[PDB]
């Protein structure tokens, strides 16, 4: 047994820790004989006997270090990582979906949408229930390792997911761009900021987006590799080409072009700002500081995902790693954060239910 | 974003 | 109490915004009676800010006259609601907004518990998730694949269902705390309640016997082929199971929905006197659920260090003596998770009865539903780890 | 169990 003879080798690296040790090389060895009996695995007994061969001839934690290159393909501390994953995908899942439901039943029921900046928040709110959605799948897909719901619900994941990253991101750069309006243009503000016309530029992103969306469900295909099922977009010749395309121009227009429309955005408000010259002057300086944390949040949940898909295309990365796999379901959760509970639809929710949680220090 |  | 200081300030708030939106002089009359008296019992308090400062400090004599000024202008509205004016004594409510600002409002600074109530959901939410559907998961390949033929199988059964039935009350625990009221009835409060505290003993009777019967496997391999019976263990749950409803039943008896401060209340009705039946109730909890199963398991423990430390003292054969080494320290990391995870809520409850402790400060909420979460993360943790550690058990899911 |  595999498992058997992974413990016979641990169990005995603490027997040696002259006579005693040298029988518990030997021991070593032919238990990692009968370990080595895909050929990456196979590659790290042939280095574990080579070193236990030095040791028999004299290295003495050395072996514990080509243990690394057999580890991965220790028992429990998989399964920790892999609750710790579930845990943080569903506690994503459960707030995001549950917030936007929440913050839209609150606009749809009380609110009632006469204001331009609460159809934002509605937009915003839609988008980010639709992109908690696929979590459950994500998860499933990390602990099976295998995609089980077949090529019509990998269309459905990988075309909402792309989709709703790109309405949500648009959708938070106009709230920016429309306060931005208030703040700085108040007299073209009036003309601007009206609900029919925050109702058109809205129905505009979800429009413009499905140019996203539908050639995304066009490519999101089932594929076998390794015995298992992927999910995954199939590109047309040659794909490492596109793939590269569809990677440059989602970092470019869904990360570059949105912080520096709402960065231009906060830097001219500021301006405006320090232009003035008792209550409705330091109003609009509370608008300006929420466009700051808004843009510091965008930057910290969306920049190491950003960085692990350009390190990943660059670098060949050990996928079966544990701490790669913490770090990069970590990295894809934190973007979900932004995506859905965004510092804007915090804000609201404080905002509405203010008496609720409202406490003296 | 990143799925998978 | 900062309580009454907090209600208070409350108060004059609730009541600025009732004249606000008030259209008749009987409106504003009576928000102001209110208004005046809670500016003069919120005015005999000591702001938390100046908790440190003697009651006649600068400081202290400053927060005072803020009120001085708002009782004196509360008293010139409340001649103009009492002239028939209701234009000029809604208008004077306005510089009585300034008051309350240029004044008080510096000693009487609030915060948000937003980012507190979506930290608490979501540990609920997560805690829920993965006990939830992993147990009937682990549940669902038992039944399906890996077939109860074996005694263990019987074992993580019992552990997943009673995890998995545990983890469903989370979903209406956590909505009470976010709502601050119970929204779902009596029915649903029995349901709740009784589940909570029968699924607590059928988990940790059940994990208990585990113990047991890893005891009779590792010390007594010979005879543990007449014990370790399928059938047998099959008896030894069912036992736990029925005899858990001397539990379950009662709590599902006393489990009542009361109305308090017009939100509703989900609590258990102990017979006269009910606040000695209900300390009783937490001594028993605590003795049969925490203190007999830890004494159980550590006697379980260190039965099986003595009988591995003879066939160490033997030197006959370590070569397969280390197989049955891996099951005692389990058992220590077992009997370690247990305390760790049950240990804090137990010494809260043990607190919460002796101690007046503060429910309103955020330290206290955080570390309450902190403590009641680890209680489910064992409950629900156990089935699944000992499950997807299971070789039989790793091969059919 | 704690509640409430
Ligand atoms: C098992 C070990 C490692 C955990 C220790 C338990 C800790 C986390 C728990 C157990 C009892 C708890 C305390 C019970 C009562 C009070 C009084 C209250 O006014 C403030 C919180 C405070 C002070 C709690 C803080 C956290 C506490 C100390
Ligand atoms: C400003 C955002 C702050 C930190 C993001 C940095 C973390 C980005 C994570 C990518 C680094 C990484 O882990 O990739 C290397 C790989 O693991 C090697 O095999
Ligand atoms: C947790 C990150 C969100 C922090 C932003 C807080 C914004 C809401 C608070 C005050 C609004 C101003 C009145
Ligand atoms: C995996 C299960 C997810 C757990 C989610 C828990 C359900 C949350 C329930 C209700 C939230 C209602 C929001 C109302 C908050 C405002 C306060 C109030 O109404 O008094
Ligand atoms: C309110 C919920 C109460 C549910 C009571 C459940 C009682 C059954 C408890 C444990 C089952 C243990 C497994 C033993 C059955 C073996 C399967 C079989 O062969 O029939």
């Amino acid at each position: 047994d595999l498992e058997d003879n992974w413990e016979t080798l641990n169990d005995n690296l603490k027997v040696i820790e002259a006579a005693q040790v040298k029988d518990a090389l030997t021991k070593m060895r032919a238990a990692a004989l009968d370990a080595q009996k895909m050929k990456d695995f196979r590659h790290g007994f042939d280095i574990l006997v080579g070193q236990i061969d030095d040791a028999l001839k004299l290295a003495a934690e050395q072996l514990k270090t080509t243990r690394n290159a057999y580890i991965q393909k220790r028992s429990a501390s998989s399964l920790a990582l892999a609750i710790a994953i579930t845990a943080l995908y569903s506690a994503v899942c459960a707030v995001g979906l549950l917030g936007n439901v929440l913050v839209m039943f609150v606009i749809v029921r009380y609110t009632k949408m006469k204001t331009a900046t609460n159809i934002y928040i509605f937009s915003l709110a839609l988008a980010g229930a639709l992109a908690t959605s696929t979590l459950p799948f994500q998860s499933a897909d990390y602990l099976m390792e295998t995609w089980p719901f077949g090529e019509l619900l990998c269309k459905a994941v990988l075309s909402i997911d792309y989709y709703s990253m790109f309405t949500s991101i648009f959708t938070l750069t106009m709230m920016c761009v429309d306060r931005y309006i208030a703040v700085c243009h108040p007299v073209k503000a009036l003309d601007f900021r009206t609900p029919a016309k925050a109702k058109l530029i809205n129905i505009c992103i979800w429009v413009l987006a499905s140019g996203v969306g539908v050639p995304i469900m066009v490519m999101a295909v089932t594929r076998p590799r390794d015995g298992a099922v992927v999910c995954m977009l199939q590109f047309p010749s040659p794909s490492w080409y596109w793939d590269t395309v569809t990677k440059i121009c989602v970092f470019l227009f869904a990360f570059v072009v949105p912080i520096l429309i709402i960065t231009v955005c906060y830097g001219l408000m500021l301006l405006r700002l320090r232009s003035v010259r008792k209550e409705k002057d330091r109003s609009l300086r509370r608008i300006t500081r929420m466009v700051l944390v808004v843009v510091v949040a965008f930057v910290v949940c969306w920049a190491p995902i950003h960085i692990f898909v350009i390190v990943w295309t660059l670098v060949d990365i050990d996928r079966r790693d544990p701490l790669v796999v913490a770090a990069l379901h970590l990295c894809i959760a934190l973007g979900y954060i932004n995506s859905s509970l965004n510092p804007v639809l915090y804000a609201f929710l404080d905002k509405n239910f203010k008496r609720c949680f409202r406490q003296l220090c | 974003y990143x799925f998978g």
